[PDB]
């Protein structure tokens, strides 16, 4: 049972990994106060 | 449950100091610590005192070797106890294992 | 021009003792210092080694003496190293040179 075994080290070596795109393109946030949503867009196109 | 044993590890039994010393061992075998050597009758090189060579019981091994170790380990002097030192199965006499290494520095109790 | 290299000398190995000891000397001729002896069959006399009698190691003489001397001083324990101590030229093996003092309290390395 002489088996006191300290331990020193918690290396972790768990992940890599950085997002950028939420912060790149969508800086911006917006919660839903209702239960759908609604996005549309204009197109611009005239002889 | 686990009710398992750790038992106190004293070689001596004496304040007499213990020496070591190294020699070209002919080991044949995997010999564990604490073992009983002897000389070679041709070639004299170390084996393990196989308890049958009466009077040739030579010294006592220190740290476990095998083949591959040309030169062996071995205390030279110091007192042990009669149970800590393995002895060969051919040395079945207490008597004969007790006086086997009088005459030299080694002593056994 | 002349090159000469000053060299510390340490006739022994290990931190283990030798101690000396004085015996009636049968020796033959001016034995040197660092010389190993043995034990005459018949007269009991010590004599330096010859090299070729197996076991006949039973010290090594302090002191140079010669035939003329009645009494020598030899180490009858301790360690020393190989190259150190001068050999008879019958032991030219050098793992017989290294055991040959095996079983006592004189050691080598």
């Amino acid at each position: 049972m002489y088996t006191t075994a300290q331990l020193l080290a918690a290396n972790e070596q768990k992940f890599k990994f950085d997002p950028l795109f939420l912060r790149l393109f969508f800086r911006e946030s917006y919660p839903f106060t209702t239960e759908k949503v609604y996005l549309s867009q204009i197109p611009g196109l005239v002889n | 449950t686990s009710k398992e044993t750790f038992t106190h590890y004293q070689p001596q039994g004496n304040s007499d100091p213990a020496h070591t010393a190294t020699a070209p061992g002919g080991l044949s075998a995997k010999a564990p610590a604490m073992t009983p050597l002897m000389l070679d009758t041709s070639s004299r090189k170390l084996v393990a005192w196989d308890g049958t060579t009466d009077g040739a019981a030579v010294g006592i091994l220190a740290v476990a070797a095998d083949q591959t170790s040309t030169t062996l380990t071995f205390y030279k002097s110091g007192t042990f106890r009669y149970e800590d030192v393995l002895w060969p199965e051919a040395a079945s006499d207490e008597t004969k294992k007790r006086t086997a290494f009088a005459g030299t520095a080694i002593s056994i109790v």
